[PDB]
């Protein structure tokens, strides 16, 4: 499996289509300071189902659709679309190439497809999971990262090795359970609080 | 008054927490588990990618508390070529962006990926150190597609391709591509 | 460094009055002096001082004076 092509349109600085076809080995990203080169990171994070606007350097639909310039009036729709080549079968899907289509309206609509195929956001996030290439996967690595490992605070640090460990579910089901427990508890002292002033 | 509803209600609660505390501590066991597993593997790279990255030297992970193995710090100690060993709190500004990147790149040697998108990882490299990282790239893309955004020259003259996002009309990026290889 | 590249760039233009291909301008480049080539010209397009064609990826690129 790999990245073979990432086609952007409206997407953050990228107002007319651009169309990025990957190398096998090494493809460097390069260009003046705020000319939009990491943009391609955030569009990849985007499409591949990233949520959180601080990893995305602004995720709200305002930050995602071209808001316009001195060149152009803003757009209402913006599109990425991520083309990976499934030769060997790295995803569990029965095609021999794989594309990832994420679009978002002005309107505050979203559309998701694999393969041309509408489906949900989940869908997309469950096919690289299932893979072994979801939230843990070190699969993007921007600055941040490196700042977690440096970090003074020890917790910050273990993290990092958490997510290596692939943890995060487990973590999340204990959680889970943990705060069942306490609505559980916390349900009935609230009835008996209300029978209590019947009395 | 005494209601049923309520004695049942209790009754559900102890019952749900009998089963729940199973989970939570099954959660534990899987965690300390797999955090330990890995850490011993990551560690088993990291004096080697460490030494590739600056071309010698020697580095080791450390759990801060061993017996603690849900909420152990990791301590990091590297020798840089031509300096002493020390915790990673008091290296260089650059020697610590390296040694950090040795960590990430002994991650992906237990955790392996097809393809990488790194994005300025190296910002903060002595110039000295780029080339070396820049090469670690370029041997292992035999196993790892790697997509670098980087404003370290080195870096890029190392890289198959590059690709470069300008705004040529105001606020609106444009791409050319040149290959290298 | 680069802003050196690029006022060479600038002036090697203002010679042929037509299109250029990214390659002529120095022959058998290094890939060395190919990137500062390349980080010239991708500032010299933000500067507003010069055109720039590629019809496909990895295409021929061809470069011409602006003002
Ligand atoms: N909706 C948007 N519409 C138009 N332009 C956008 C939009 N979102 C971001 N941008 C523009 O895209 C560019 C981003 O530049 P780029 O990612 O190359 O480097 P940067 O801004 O310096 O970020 P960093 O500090 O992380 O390096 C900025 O000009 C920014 O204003």
């Amino acid at each position: 499996m790999f990245l073979k092509r990432l086609d952007v349109i409206g997407f953050k600085s990228f107002a007319e289509r651009i169309s990025v076809d990957f190398v096998k080995g090494v493809t460097a990203v390069v260009g003046p300071n705020g000319s939009g080169k990491s943009n391609i990171t955030d569009a990849i994070r985007w499409v591949l189902g990233e949520q959180s606007a601080r990893s995305l350097r602004g995720g709200k639909m305002e930050d995602i659709i071209f808001a316009g310039s001195d060149s152009r009036k803003r757009l209402n729709l913006a599109e990425v679309t991520l083309t990976l080549d499934n030769d060997d079968h790295f995803l569990p899907i029965d095609f021999h190439e794989v594309s990832v289509t994420r679009r978002v309206y002005r309107s505050g609509e979203s559309e998701f497809l694999i393969n041309n195929q509408p489906c949900r956001l989940k869908d997309i996030i469950d096919l690289f999971m299932d893979s072994g290439l979801g939230k843990e996967a070190f699969s993007i690595i921007s600055q941040g990262k490196v700042e977690e490992i440096l970090s003074s605070k020890a917790e910050d640090r273990r993290s990092i090795f958490e997510e290596a460990a692939g943890v995060l579910k487990y973590k999340t089901r204990k959680k889970k359970a943990e705060n069942k427990l306490f609505e559980t508890q916390d349900n009935l002292n609230r009835v008996e609080d209300i029978l209590h002033e019947l009395e | 008054m005494r209601y049923k509803f309520l004695s049942e209600q209790k009754e559900d609660l102890t019952e749900a927490k009998n089963t729940l505390f199973q989970v939570i501590e099954e959660m534990d066991e899987e965690m300390t588990k797999r955090f330990n597993d890995t850490f011993v593997q990551i560690r088993s790279h990291f004096d080697q990618v460490f030494r590739s990255l600056f071309g010698g030297g020697r580095a080791e992970l450390r759990l801060t508390d061993p017996n603690d193995l849900l909420h152990s710090g990791v301590e990091i100690i590297a020798q840089p070529p031509g300096k002493k060993l020390q915790n990673l709190n008091l290296l260089s500004g650059g020697e610590r962006a390296l040694t950090a990147i040795a960590l990430l790149f002994s991650i992906l040697k237990v955790r392996p990926v097809p393809f990488c998108v790194l994005d300025q990882v190296e910002a903060a490299l002595d110039e000295a150190n780029v080339f070396r990282f820049a090469q670690y790239l370029k041997k292992y893309s035999s196993d790892t597609q790697f997509i670098v955004i980087t404003h370290r020259k080195g870096t890029m003259e190392e890289a198959d391709v590059l690709y470069g996002v300008t705004m040529q009309e105001s606020g609106v990026s444009k791409v050319i591509s040149v290959k290298l290889e | 460094p680069i802003e050196a590249r690029m006022n060479e760039i600038v002036h090697s233009l203002k010679s042929r009055g037509t299109r250029i291909n990214f390659m002529d301008l120095f022959p058998y480049e290094q890939k060395e002096h190919l990137v500062v080539t390349f980080l010239a010209v991708l500032e010299l397009m933000k500067n507003q001082l010069v055109l720039i064609e590629q019809e496909h990826n990895f295409s021929d690129i061809y470069i011409t004076g602006s003002e």
